[PDB]
DNA sequence: CACACACTCTCCAATTCTCTAA
DNA sequence: TTAGAGAATTGGAGAGTGTGTTTTTTTTTTTTTTTTT
């Protein structure tokens, strides 16, 4: 029924060690007491959570052992049963917290009034010719931060390594955050007002559910045998921010033939919204059973479900000068292009085109400034790795296979609807990298058109009559039917994209896996090195770092260059000849889309050289990307 | 409704029915302590005819082509089957609140 | 001496709150707002000297309308009332209830003290309301947290949907089973304060008093589900959404898919673990209780209608970027106005097809027409199934691009590559302005009534001029005709 | 199982009824 | 006639008994019909 046992712990000792630690401890070895100074920030309301570094308590115990006084192994208590010590540290803090030194503007808070009226009522009663639960007045959240390696809270666990033997302990868990709740208020202390006796009473909640009070029990209500009625008041309740998250083990950790298991993480208080889905993270936390309550507790039996209370969070992963440190090296255009995907060797004009997606043309009023590029031709050319490199390099980039539109989605996961924003809405004011572009449904394919023509997508279901703004540059790639491209034939013959779509790109670029003894040796020597030496081979130039490349581009974009008179004079002198030669064999004719294209391309080159406007030494290169693309369609 | 008391075999009659089914709270015989255990007399009790018809806002009236809003209409007596699905009708009567019984 | 009235938990006096707000609700010249923000060069005698809320209230009385909008910044503009703005943000439910009644007191004072000749009961019977707005900085729905419970907040979002209207009881109505006596019983925090006994002392029977649902009195509640606006989202994940309860006169303010700005008190409520017990879940359902919602001459005709150049002017100004194509502009213009209609056949709808190489601005014309036209829709030939362009029946009308645009231009592109099952939708629409369906007990006809603007490419390569238009689109003559 | 709600049973004392003397 | 002591009936405390509660519901395969393939 209820026997009792001699455990080698005494919480009266350890409460004395904890209060003795808090008042005494200073990290003066960094050359007043650390936690006293911290508590002053709490008392002045400049701070809302107290982080206790377990690595400090070692230095406390080390100093006390060096003084020859045997501190009572406190870290080995609070790793081994962390939950109870959240109560002891809050008691030790409250007993020691200093009076405020800055003005609070006290009477803006409700509890300062309620508890004062409760104080005065007790004096005016008790003249006669705890006071309330302390959790109600704790304006701060306590968290432990675990040991760094210098011990079980140090070693990060995969989710399957967390056996039932770990329950109650402080642990560290490694994984991806797979999903996250919206933040909701949990109650901690519920305040009620009695209608008749005019007296406040508090219920404290420590479970997934609770039962409300309804009938008054204040001294002056029960003494007057008045059946007072209690009503809940949210204004005087204490809530905490609660957010539930799910963590999954990493693909490296799963043993051969198993499935990636998961834990529920509960994050409470100031630590909330520190987790985002797809983070790889180490969460340290207190591992616990969530006990079923009410009828389910009987039938569920001894089989407790479980969760982790978050305590601290470790993510796994000068600007204004660094752009000059690029510029003052010179030849920025060719070096930035050669620095797109440096692992792919050759194909320079493609890299020199793709760079102009990142930078883009200019919008006007509306008229599109965004640039559309379609890569084309043989498989094994690594177009997917190049699209992937642009997805990592580009600001606001999104990779998405055909293997896409926004739509109403009814009961995803929780039993509620959402208007889901497709990849073309994820790519707002950025690059949409659509790989396997021809493996697409007509309902998505014809929704590419409205992103071109209207800079938007439209919805027409469940009464949702909405348009979503969706300005984005499209990078596309496609692969040929019959396994290899036929040089006897057009792109229109090898690929199912119609000219009414295919001719909407500012650049279409045919790139091919052409066999040739030297070119095949140059490729095969690179591949056979990467099987001997696990890092990339010697580039024989130094590339721009992607972070410094992004930092350049964000600054280069906003300069929005304007026309100079010789540009508009010159561009017609090319365009007319391009029309005249298109008069004279596929579909590659000089549409006005190609005039607009040369404009947007020349704008993207003008941005890269950082000026208010630029001379036609620029424009002549934009014409070369187009001219080389057409010669690449023929060969 | 009309009921007979199983405890004393008395009869209660003209028992008006709200949205819920409703037996008498007290036996009419002053010898009887009963407040429950009633049986319906199906000969003496009287039944209306009734029909629910579900109607919606007209497909030409919906102001922007949004979702059609619906209403549950109750028909009684002679008014039952006087309409058919896909038809357009004008009904007149009271708006009512129906409890979740 | 006086038993002071205090907002619970606050040390705020309701008399001082009232007697300040009255002396703002008159004597506030709009001048003071143009001192608050400055722009003080701009001050104009006619608006700015007028007593702004006096003019607002005299309008309310004469229109017979019960709701006063209030830009909360006015409370900061007026010296006496700066602390009331802070009370309105911090204690909304009480401060709004003081403002609601002060309006009603003012409406009466404005006729009885002013001794003006008007109907008093016409004002005494009204439930007046303030609707405060412009309350503070807007915030992200994702940035809400329990510090904000029972405060005014300002949100922007997209309406996903509305429930049909919900009756919320405001007065219960009770009848004595023994004696036929009856009572109006006040609802309080959602609990019916039921009587123990008949109120007639000549009856006084316990438990015999009973509720009559259709003699109770009700308010209108509606739930709107509101999604987070895409500008605010962190780009790593989906938008959030929040339910909001809209009440009384604000019910059906919004259509589905409206962008709106709302001012409301942020609320939390416990919810039952099981519907037969009072056991409650330890984390509360949250919503906003809204108090305001905001969305997102003939002589000028004569300037145009007298003109010599008129037909060419209108043609050169419906689509001013588009180079030449003058006869295309000239005909599309006639499609915007349309012909004439009659009832007792033919109708004033007009239908236009564009045909030619994909390499030209004709699709941009189809865009300008969608920009200019009243009503109307833009789509394309491959762009949906047939029933997605016409109509369908579901778990109830599905409606497509060929419907809900009476007299409005139905723009369609890619019309040559529309599937033939989907081409075969149009004959009943284009020849009889109408659609017929029968399924699942529904027998029905729908009026389609759209002027179609179609656009088409040549199949494959450049349109050859020798060969005929019927061939070169690959499209059936009885639909082309 | 066990813990709240629904509902009946029983006892006890609190109030009002009725009679008597101050 | 007031007022105070003794007798009867009603209210409700509270003890006792009895009942219901977890809860889900897409997913994945197999089939048979329309039509759009
Ligand atoms: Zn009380
Ligand atoms: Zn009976
Ligand atoms: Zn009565």
């Amino acid at each position: 029924a209820l026997p009792s046992i001699q455990l080698p712990v005494d919480y009266n000792n350890l409460f004395n060690e904890i209060t003795d630690f808090l008042v005494t401890f200073k990290q003066d070895t960094l050359s007043g007491p650390k936690y006293m100074a911290m508590l002053q920030k709490v008392a002045n309301r400049e701070l809302n959570s107290v982080i206790i570094d377990l690595d400090d308590i070692l230095q406390y115990q080390n100093e006390k052992f060096l003084q020859g006084t045997q501190a009572d192994d406190l870290v080995s208590a609070i790793q081994q049963n962390a939950n109870h010590f959240t109560e002891l540290f809050c008691r030790a803090i409250d007993n020691n917290m200093p009076l405020p030194t800055k003005e609070i503007d006290y009477k803006d808070d409700v509890l300062d009034v309620i508890l004062n009226q409760r104080r005065l009522r007790n004096e005016r009663m008790l003249s006669d010719r705890e006071l309330f639960p302390p959790n109600l007045t704790r304006r701060y959240f306590l968290y432990f931060k675990p040991l760094s390696q210098n011990a079980i809270s140090s070693k990060p666990l995969s989710v399957r390594q967390i056996k039932g033997d770990f329950l109650g302990q402080l642990i560290t868990v490694r994984g991806i955050i797979t999903r996250v709740s919206d933040v909701k208020p949990a109650v901690e202390v519920i305040a009620y007002t009695c209608d008749q006796c005019g007296y406040e009473v508090f219920q404290e909640v420590n479970s997934r559910t609770f039962t409300p009070l309804s009938e008054c029990t204040s001294e002056e209500c029960s003494q007057n045998q008045t059946k007072g009625q209690l009503f809940m008041s949210t204004r005087a309740s204490k809530f905490s921010a609660f957010q539930e998250c799910k963590i999954q083990e990493l693909s490296q950790q799963v043993p051969v033939g198993h499935i990636p298991r998961s834990l529920n993480i509960h994050v409470n208080g100031t630590l909330v919204r520190s987790l985002s889905p797809g983070d790889i993270v180490d969460v340290t936390g207190i591992f616990l059973p969530a006990p079923y309550t009410g009828f389910k507790a009987l039938k569920a039996g001894l089989l407790t479900e479980t969760y982790l209370e978050a305590q601290f969070v470790r993510q796994h992963k000068d600007v204004e000068e660094r752009v000059m440190e690029l510029i003052t090296s010179g030849d920025v255009y060719n070096r930035l292009a050669k620095s797109i995907a440096p692992e792919i060797y050759g194909n320079l004009d493609v890299k020199k085109a793709l760079l102009l997606l990142l930078v883009g043309g200019v919008d006007k009023r509306k008229i599109r400034g965004d640039i559309n590029v379609c890569l084309m031709g043989d498989p094994g050319v690594a177009k997917s790795q190049l699209l992937k490199a642009i997805c990592k390099i580009s600001p606001r980039g999104v990779y998405t296979t055909g293997k896409l539109t926004a739509a109403v989605m009814k009961d995803p996961v929780t039993d509620e609807m959402i208007l889901e924003g497709g990849a073309l809405v994820l790519a707002d004011n950025g690059i949409c990298c659509i790989d396997e572009f021809d493996k697409m449904d007509e309902s998505d394919r014809t929704a590419i058109h409205e992103v071109m023509e209207q800079q938007t997508i439209s919805i027409s279901k469940a009464g949702i009559n909405t348009t979503l703004n969706a300005r984005t540059s499209i990078l596309a790639a496609a692969n040929p039917l019959y396994g290899r491209y036929n040089p006897r034939l057009s792109p229109l013959d090898n690929i199912n994209l119609p000219a009414a779509l295919l001719s909407r790109f500012d650049i279409l670029f045919l790139m091919l896996d052409i066999p040739s003894r030297d070119d095949d040796e140059k490729l095969a020597e690179h591949v056979t090195y990467v099987h001997m030496h696990n890092k990339q081979p010697d580039l024989d130039f130094t590339p721009v770092e992607p972070s410094k490349m992004r930092e350049y581009i964000a600054y280069a974009k906003t300069k929005r260059p304007v026309m100079s008179e010789a540009v508009n004079d010159y561009v017609v002198q090319a365009y007319i000849r391009l029309r005249q030669d298109s008069k004279r064999f596929s579909f590659g004719q000089a549409t006005p889309r190609t005039l607009l294209g040369i404009i947007r391309l020349s704008q993207a080159l003008a941005k890269l050289r950082l000026a208010d406007m630029v001379d036609i030494d620029d424009v002549e290169e934009a014409l070369r990307l187009v001219r080389v693309s057409k010669e690449s369609l023929y060969q | 409704a009309s009921f007979t008391c199983d405890m004393c075999r008395a009869i209660v009659d003209n028992v008006e029915q709200s949205f819920k089914y409703t037996e008498p709270t007290f036996c009419p015989n002053p010898s009887c302590e009963n407040r429950a255990f009633w049986t319906l007399n199906v000969t003496r009790s009287r039944f209306l005819d009734w029909q629910k018809v579900r109607i919606q806002e007209n497909a030409n009236e919906i102001p922007t082509g949004s979702m059609p809003r619906t209403l549950d209409v109750i028909l009684r007596g002679d008014s039952v089957e006087r309409a058919k699905p896909g038809d357009r009708c004008k009904f007149t009567g009271v708006e009512i609140v129906v409890p979740d019984v | 001496s006086e038993p002071l009235r205090i907002i619970w938990g606050t040390n705020v006096s309701i008399q001082e709150c009232t007697t300040n707000f009255r002396n703002f609700l008159m004597s506030f010249k709009y001048k003071f707002r143009k001192i608050l923000d400055e722009r003080e060069e701009f001050i104009n005698n006619t608006t700015d000297e007028e007593l702004y809320y006096i003019k607002q209230l005299n309008e309310m009385r004469e229109l017979g309308t019960s709701n006063l909008n209030l830009d909360a910044r006015n409370l900061l503009a007026y010296k006496q009332t700066e602390d009331l703005y802070h009370q309105l943000l911090n204690y909304p439910q009480e401060v709004i209830s003081i403002m609601d009644q002060t309006i009603k007191d003012c409406m009466v004072s404005l006729i009885v003290d002013n001794n003006l000749d008007y109907d008093l009961d016409e004002i005494e019977t009204k439930f007046y309301k303030v609707r405060p707005y412009n309350v503070g900085s807007c915030k992200g729905m994702r940035e809400l947290n329990p510090n904000d419970i029972d405060k005014l907040i300002n949100l922007k979002g997209l309406v996903l949907r509305s429930t049909p209207v919900i009756p919320d009881m405001k007065v219960a109505f009770f009848k004595c089973n023994v004696c036929d006596h009856t009572m109006a019983v006040e609802i309080d925090r959602g609990v019916i304060q039921e009587p123990a006994r008949c109120e007639r002392i000549d009856c006084n029977e316990p438990n015999s008093m009973s509720l009559i649902h259709n003699r109770c009195s009700f308010a209108d509640k509606q739930v709107i589900k509101l999604q987070e606006t895409p500008d605010f989202v962190p780009d790593g994940q989906t938008p959030h959404s929040i339910s909001l309860c809209v009440y009384d006169e604000l019910v059906d303010s919004c259509r589905a898919g409206d962008r709106i700005e709302v001012t409301g008190t942020f609320r939390s409520i416990p919810i039952r673990a099981n519907s037969r017990q009072r056991v409650l879940k330890s984390l509360y359902k949250t919503y906003v209780d809204v108090v305001h919602v905001k969305k997102v001459d003939l002589a000028k005709i004569r300037e145009v209608a007298a003109r010599e150049d008129l037909y060419s002017l209108l043609a050169r100004s419906i689509a001013p970027s588009i180079y030449e194509l003058e006869d295309v502009k000239k005909g599309i213009l006639l499609q915007l106005f349309g012909g004439t209609n009659k009832t007792f056949r033919y109708r004033g709808d007009i239908n236009i097809l564009l045909c030619g190489d994909p390499s030209t601005s004709k699709s941009q014309i189809l865009q300008y027409v969608h920009k200019i036209t009243p009503r109307g829709v833009y789509t394309s030939g491959k762009g949906s199934s047939a029933v997605g362009l016409t109509a369908y029946i579901t778990r109830v009308l599905e409606s497509g691009a060929l419907v809900l645009s009476d007299g409005g231009v139905c723009c369609i592109d890619e019309f040559d590559k529309m599937s033939d099952s989907t081409r075969s939708v149009l004959h009943e629409v284009m020849e009889q302005q109408t659609i017929s369906i029968a399924k699942a007990g529904i027998i029905t006809t729908l009026n389609a009534r759209s002027s179609i603007l179609a656009s088409a490419n040549p199949i494959g390569s450049r349109y050859n001029p020798n060969l005929p238009v019927t061939e070169n689109i690959d499209l059936p003559p009885p639909l082309l005709s």
